[PDB]
RNA sequence: UUCAAAUGAGAACUUUGAAGACUGAAGUGGGGAAAGGUUCCACGUCAACAGCAGUUGGACGUGGGUUAGUCGAUCCUAAGAGAUGGGGAAGCUCCGUUUCAAAGGCCUGAUUUUAUGCAGGCCACCAUCGAAAGGGAAUCCGGUUAAGAUUCCGGAACCUGGAUAUGGAUUCUUCACGGUAACGUAACUGAAUGUGGAGACGUCGGCGCGAGCCCUGGGAGGAGUUAUCUUUUCUUCUUAACAGCUUAUCACCCCGGAAUUGGUUUAUCCGGAGAUGGGGUCUUAUGGCUGGAAGAGGCCAGCACCUUUGCUGGCUCCGGUGCGCUUGUGACGGCCCGUGAAAAUCCACAGGAAGGAAUAGUUUUCAUGCCAGGUCGUACUGAUAACCGCAGCAGGUCUCCAAGGUGAACAGCCUCUAGUUGAUAGAAUAAUGUAGAUAAGGGAAGUCGGCAAAAUAGAUCCGUAACUUCGGGAUAAGGAUUGGCUCUAAGGGUCGGGUACGAUCAACUUAGAACUGGUACGGACAAGGGGAAUCUGACUGUCUAAUUAAAACAUAGCAUUGCGAUGGUCAGAAAGUGAUGUUGACGCAAU
RNA sequence: AUGGUGAACUAUGCCUGAAUAGGGUGAAGCCAGAGGAAACUCUGGUGGAGGCUCGUAGCGGUUCUGACGUGCAAAUCGAUC
């Protein structure tokens, strides 16, 4: 890193958008059954193999 | 006491990354790049620098005038006038000796 | 205060001393003053014709 | 067992010549209509250092007289031959050394390098740090000529093909001790992978006819045949006598 | 002041070696190093520069020769050799 | 980037069709090494480089100003 | 580590002030490469997480943030990789990379049906991938953010492409002059084709110079100490790219003609192939003064007021020193069976096809002028918490910058600057420990074994054996000396001398002599135990990562073998296949 | 047994880069001088050689058969080297 490509780029900007909690308003839904975030991921946790 | 850091993202010591440490109006020291050298151009006759002409990198010798890169005379700026003075010199007698060479076996054939 | 006693010839004895004496002063570096100061005199003298060419031409090659 | 080392060596992995360096191949001229119907003459710009070489080669220029422009071979220095001189390339040439003659030409008794052994191969025999050819007779019918190679060993190549008036420089390479480790060392560096050298006798069995056993011994004999096989082929292949050379040697 | 009495150059080698091989360097060494008279110009200024390779100090010529040494005590025999044998083309 | 002297190239500089505008100096400085004395620089802005005349001679200068093209953006100080 | 305040339900642990310390410029400082990917910053904030805690965080919630013609990529080629005409292979695919191939595109001319067919002449180079450390067009300084900056703001530049118009230069001797010459210059035409240079190159050594740092005098400022003493201690005093002029060791030219040989480096080279001498020519590394540019920056004082925050004055000057340190660089010298890349790319010259003036032509390598410069990366960590080791692991992980003292020193030890003060805490100090020490008399009696420990140590002087490959053995062994202070002597630079000496400036070295002390003084730190033999390996070098470092492997040296290419040796299933081979017996292969 | 995936560790070659305080020794070459009938021999300097030596960084890994041995660590830590 410190200086990357585009498609790493993406895919690094790709995985930020994917890094929020459950919006709270799927909770109230008919039927409903996602408690939480099951895909959630921690940069000093789970490395993202690129 | 004042340190310096480089100022690309290469960090290390290479030909293509000489440092020069420098004090700016701002009274702070700091690192400046400094192209590699130029090199004298040379005879290729003789060997040696060819002098009157001027030196820098290639590619720098396309932004400037043309007198920069030239001396007046046979063969300027391409070899070093003692050299040209040689091959003047043998020029000459060469192409005498030639005529010498001529009308003396003109004589053999004549004479045999 | 110290720096200014040393430039008097204090705290230089055998004590105070722990890199050896060439290290201090490299015998050469002595030599080539000693030398390049011979050599200048001469041309002094020569080129003020205190000494003649012939003379000086010994003592270069003898300094 | 293991593939032994020798058997690696041929697949030329980390054995390949070290390549890099060097001045690019020493050759003589194509044989065109110049040197084989008079001369063409050129001169030694510059004499310089073949990397992994032992004897020096020679940047030689000539005019190319079918296109306005100049053409550099690259020869292997005789000894004595110099920067500015003239270099003549031809059967209808003056045989001094440096030149280029057909072994045809030569008178016997000739001291030729770099010879040819079809014509027009460029170059092919003693071009080595020292060595030179000697021609020792001709056959005018089929024109043939013989010749004394380094080896000792007399061969019959045709008189066409040519060979460079005088002996290769470099003279007396091997007669300086390589000293220490370092020396050769620095010397193969610039060669190919060949050195050190494990003694096959230090290995175990996996790696080498000679390895394992309670001590150091080849444990049966080490002269081995022809017709053996790949991977038995180490230690005196071939050899039709052993042990230390008594007596004179020199081919009678 | 006399250093040594017989290492000579050699003494770089200290202890090492074995002294029959200092020796046979030395004897060459002493070859390569050394200055040479230039055939054409007639000074001093001849020097080696990597095996084979004898180049003179002023006027700039090079010479192909010895590995060690500027002639080769073969090749001169070669040279004459050659005299000889062209010398009967002529005459 | 560029010094000049010549009161009368300066004066045509000024007139350059690209001379847009142009900036006058004063600093205070000294002469020789008894006293001080006014001294003024006179810059033009070319499309690619800033010509300055430094005229030394307080005098000159006054007489100078004036010569300036009404039609120039002159920056005083 | 400590005291206090503030914050909060709650404070050993957060913030702030104070104190004590630490890292000590080979950093716990300032930055980067790889790798991570938002951790960066702000606000909110503790359920889990941070092996005590928590109001704190690299955690949680929610947002904000990475700006380029000039920095990189992009282009180039390196080892190598790899399509294609082919040839092998049942076939996946293997070979080959210019090789058994009909391999392709530039300049302007021919058009004035017209847009681009043919007319010359070339040129046979025949993929492409491969470097964010190699090659390479061009930018700096100041200011600015919560978080970006050589990227924004401000000022000043430069490069490349494209357009071109005025000025100048040039020509009636058409394609400039000048200089004896090296060569000068604001310019001063030049197709094909050829040729030359630059790109472009090892390592060590001393010596010369540059820059930054270090040291230091005077003056102007601000600060510190002042029972006492000190014209004191500390600190500010700066100048970018780019441009003009000027500046060089080297090299070369002109004059002249050398034994009584001279010139000359620290280092012994140079000259009748023209020295020493005099006079000139060039390279512009580097430096100087001016432009930039004082308007910036830096330091102060003197007024204003919730504010944005101003407003007004000043000063920013002159020097010294050198075996200093670091780095840059030049002229040289040593070394080699080692002689230490390539291509893109830029220029030059040889050539002279051609085109071009007097009623007005040629000229864009001189100046000035106009338009344009895309795409992707730009945050932050870089480690005793941002990477890899299941982790915020005493491990691992490529590099630049580098202050004062002591000392030989980039050692150790103390300090400035900057950064830390993180590592659960409290009370006691039993046994046994781990780590650090001392011990009367004896001195290895301990033990397999002096294991461990002790002893030694710097530097100056004196003194040094067998043996030896004559180089060593050697710091052999053995000795003496060493502080403080006070003096003496030796060692240098710069100037004017008709064609003997005078005047000043600035250095630590080295030897000596007094006095002095509870006989101490390399006073901490730092720093070799020696000796006589046997065995074994010559030596330096190498290995079992994680129980063996050795006498084992290597080595030079010695010797033996194979081989002249239709070949030795070795690779493959095959082959119009491959290693040795850019090779040739002073060689390659095999012991 | 068949078919696949690895040289991010490590082994070795190539290509292109980078890195190493201060000391001791004093090899060729060079200068001046001394003796000697001669042949030749000596002294003082200068100079900076080496898979040389003292020793940091670096690289390694000898001993304590030291620490640790449910570790900081599936090889580390200390001193010594
Ligand atoms: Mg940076
Ligand atoms: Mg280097
Ligand atoms: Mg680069
Ligand atoms: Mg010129
Ligand atoms: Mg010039
Ligand atoms: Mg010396
Ligand atoms: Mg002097
Ligand atoms: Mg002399
Ligand atoms: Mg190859
Ligand atoms: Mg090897
Ligand atoms: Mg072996
Ligand atoms: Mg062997
Ligand atoms: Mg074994
Ligand atoms: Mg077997
Ligand atoms: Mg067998
Ligand atoms: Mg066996
Ligand atoms: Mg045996
Ligand atoms: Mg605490
Ligand atoms: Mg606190
Ligand atoms: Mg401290
Ligand atoms: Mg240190
Ligand atoms: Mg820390
Ligand atoms: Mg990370
Ligand atoms: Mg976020
Ligand atoms: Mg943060
Ligand atoms: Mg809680
Ligand atoms: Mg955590
Ligand atoms: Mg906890
Ligand atoms: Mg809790
Ligand atoms: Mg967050
Ligand atoms: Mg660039
Ligand atoms: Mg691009
Ligand atoms: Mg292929
Ligand atoms: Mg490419
Ligand atoms: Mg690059
Ligand atoms: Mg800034
Ligand atoms: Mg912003
Ligand atoms: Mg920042
Ligand atoms: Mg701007
Ligand atoms: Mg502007
Ligand atoms: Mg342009
Ligand atoms: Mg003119
Ligand atoms: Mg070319
Ligand atoms: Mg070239
Ligand atoms: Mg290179
Ligand atoms: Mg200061
Ligand atoms: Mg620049
Ligand atoms: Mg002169
Ligand atoms: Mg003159
Ligand atoms: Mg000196
Ligand atoms: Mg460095
Ligand atoms: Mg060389
Ligand atoms: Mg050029
Ligand atoms: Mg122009
Ligand atoms: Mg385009
Ligand atoms: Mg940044
Ligand atoms: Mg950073
Ligand atoms: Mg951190
Ligand atoms: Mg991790
Ligand atoms: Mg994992
Ligand atoms: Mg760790
Ligand atoms: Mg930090
Ligand atoms: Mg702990
Ligand atoms: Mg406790
Ligand atoms: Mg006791
Ligand atoms: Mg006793
Ligand atoms: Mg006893
Ligand atoms: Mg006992
Ligand atoms: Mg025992
Ligand atoms: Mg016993
Ligand atoms: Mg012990
Ligand atoms: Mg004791
Ligand atoms: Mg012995
Ligand atoms: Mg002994
Ligand atoms: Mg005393
Ligand atoms: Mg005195
Ligand atoms: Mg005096
Ligand atoms: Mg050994
Ligand atoms: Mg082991
Ligand atoms: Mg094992
Ligand atoms: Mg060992
Ligand atoms: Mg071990
Ligand atoms: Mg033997
Ligand atoms: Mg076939
Ligand atoms: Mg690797
Ligand atoms: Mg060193
Ligand atoms: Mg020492
Ligand atoms: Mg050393
Ligand atoms: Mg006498
Ligand atoms: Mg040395
Ligand atoms: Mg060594
Ligand atoms: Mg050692
Ligand atoms: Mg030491
Ligand atoms: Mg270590
Ligand atoms: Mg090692
Ligand atoms: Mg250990
Ligand atoms: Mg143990
Ligand atoms: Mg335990
Ligand atoms: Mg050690
Ligand atoms: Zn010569």
């Amino acid at each position: 890193a410190a200086q990357k490509s585009f498609r790493i780029k993406q895919k690094m900007a790709k995985a930020k958008k994917q890094n929020r909690p459950l919006p709270q308003w799927i909770r109230l839904r008919t039927n409903n059954t996602i408690r939480y975030n099951a895909k959630r991921r921690n940069w000093r946790r789970t490395k993202m193999n690129i | 006491a004042q340190r310096v850091t480089f100022r690309r993202r290469n960090p290390y010591n290479t030909r293509s990354n000489k440092i020069k440490v420098v004090k700016t109006p701002g009274g702070i020291l700091r690192a400046q790049h400094v192209k590699k050298l130029a090199t004298r151009p040379k005879c290729g006759d003789c060997g040696s620098a060819l002098q009157g002409i001027s030196t820098l990198r290639p590619r720098q010798y396309a932004t400037v005038s043309k007198t920069h890169k030239t001396v007046s005379r046979a063969y300027g700026g391409s070899r070093c006038a003692n050299c040209v003075k040689e091959r003047i010199i043998r020029a000459f007698l060469i192409e005498e000796q030639k005529i010498v060479k001529k009308v003396v076996k003109e004589q053999t054939e004549a004479a045999k | 205060a110290h720096a200014q006693s040393k430039r008097e010839g204090r705290h230089s004895g055998y004590g105070k001393r722990k890199g050896t004496r060439e290290a201090r002063l490299p015998s050469q570096v002595v030599w080539i003053r000693r030398l390049r100061v011979l050599r200048r005199l001469l041309a002094k003298y020569r080129d003020a014709g205190k000494i003649d060419k012939h003379l000086y031409h010994v003592l270069y090659k003898e300094s | 067992g293991r593939v032994i080392r020798n058997q690696r060596k041929g697949a030329g992995s980390i054995f390949t010549s070290h390549t890099r360096l060097r001045q690019g191949a020493a050759k003589l001229r194509t044989l065109d209509y110049a040197e084989r119907h008079g001369y063409i003459r050129g001169i030694v710009k510059q004499i310089v250092h073949d990397s992994g070489r032992g004897a020096p080669l020679a940047k030689v220029v000539f005019r190319d007289p079918y296109k306005y422009r100049l053409r550099e071979e690259i020869f292997i220095a005789n000894e004595g031959v110099h920067t500015g001189q003239f270099i003549y390339a031809g059967k209808k040439a003056s045989l001094n050394v440096g030149n280029v003659l057909p072994l045809g030409s030569v008178p016997e008794g000739t001291i030729v390098s770099n010879v040819e052994e079809k014509p027009g191969d460029r170059g092919a025999l003693a071009r080595a740090s020292g060595n030179y050819v000697i021609i020792i007779g001709h056959n005018p019918d089929e024109n043939k000529t013989r010749v004394r190679l380094p080896s000792g060993a007399k061969k019959v190549i045709s008189s066409d093909a040519r060979g460079v008036i005088g002996v290769i420089a470099g003279g007396g390479r091997v007669d300086k001790p390589l000293l220490k480790a370092g020396r050769a060392f620095h010397k193969y560096r610039l060669k190919r992978n060949s050195w050190p050298k494990t003694r096959g006798v230090a290995m175990n069995p996996v790696d080498h006819p000679h390895g394992g056993g309670n001590h150091q011994h080849i444990g049966k004999a080490s002269t081995i045949s022809r017709g053996a096989v790949s991977g038995q082929k180490a230690g005196l292949i071939a050899a039709r006598r052993t042990g230390l050379l008594r007596g004179s040697q020199k081919t009678q | 002041a006399k250093r040594t009495k017989k290492v000579g150059i050699t003494g770089k080698y200290g202890v090492r070696y074995g002294s029959s091989l200092r020796r046979q360097v030395k004897k060459l060494e002493i070859q390569q190093h050394a200055r040479y008279d230039c055939s054409f110009c007639g000074k001093k200024t001849v020097k080696r520069g990597a095996a084979g390779i004898w180049t003179c100090s002023c006027c700039k010529k090079t010479v192909a020769g010895g590995a060690y040494t500027v002639s080769t005590a073969a090749a001169a025999t070669v040279r004459s050799t050659i005299r000889r044998l062209r010398e009967m083309v002529e005459a | 980037a560029r010094e000049i002297t010549d009161i009368k190239q300066f004066l045509e500089l000024t007139r350059r069709a690209d001379v847009k505008t142009a900036t006058v100096k004063i600093n205070k400085k000294l002469n020789k090494a008894g006293k001080p004395f006014r001294q003024t620089k006179f810059k033009v802005r070319g499309s690619s480089s800033l010509y300055t005349l430094v005229i030394n001679d307080a005098g000159k200068a006054k007489k100078l100003i004036q010569s300036l093209p009404p039609t120039l953006k002159v920056n005083r100080l």
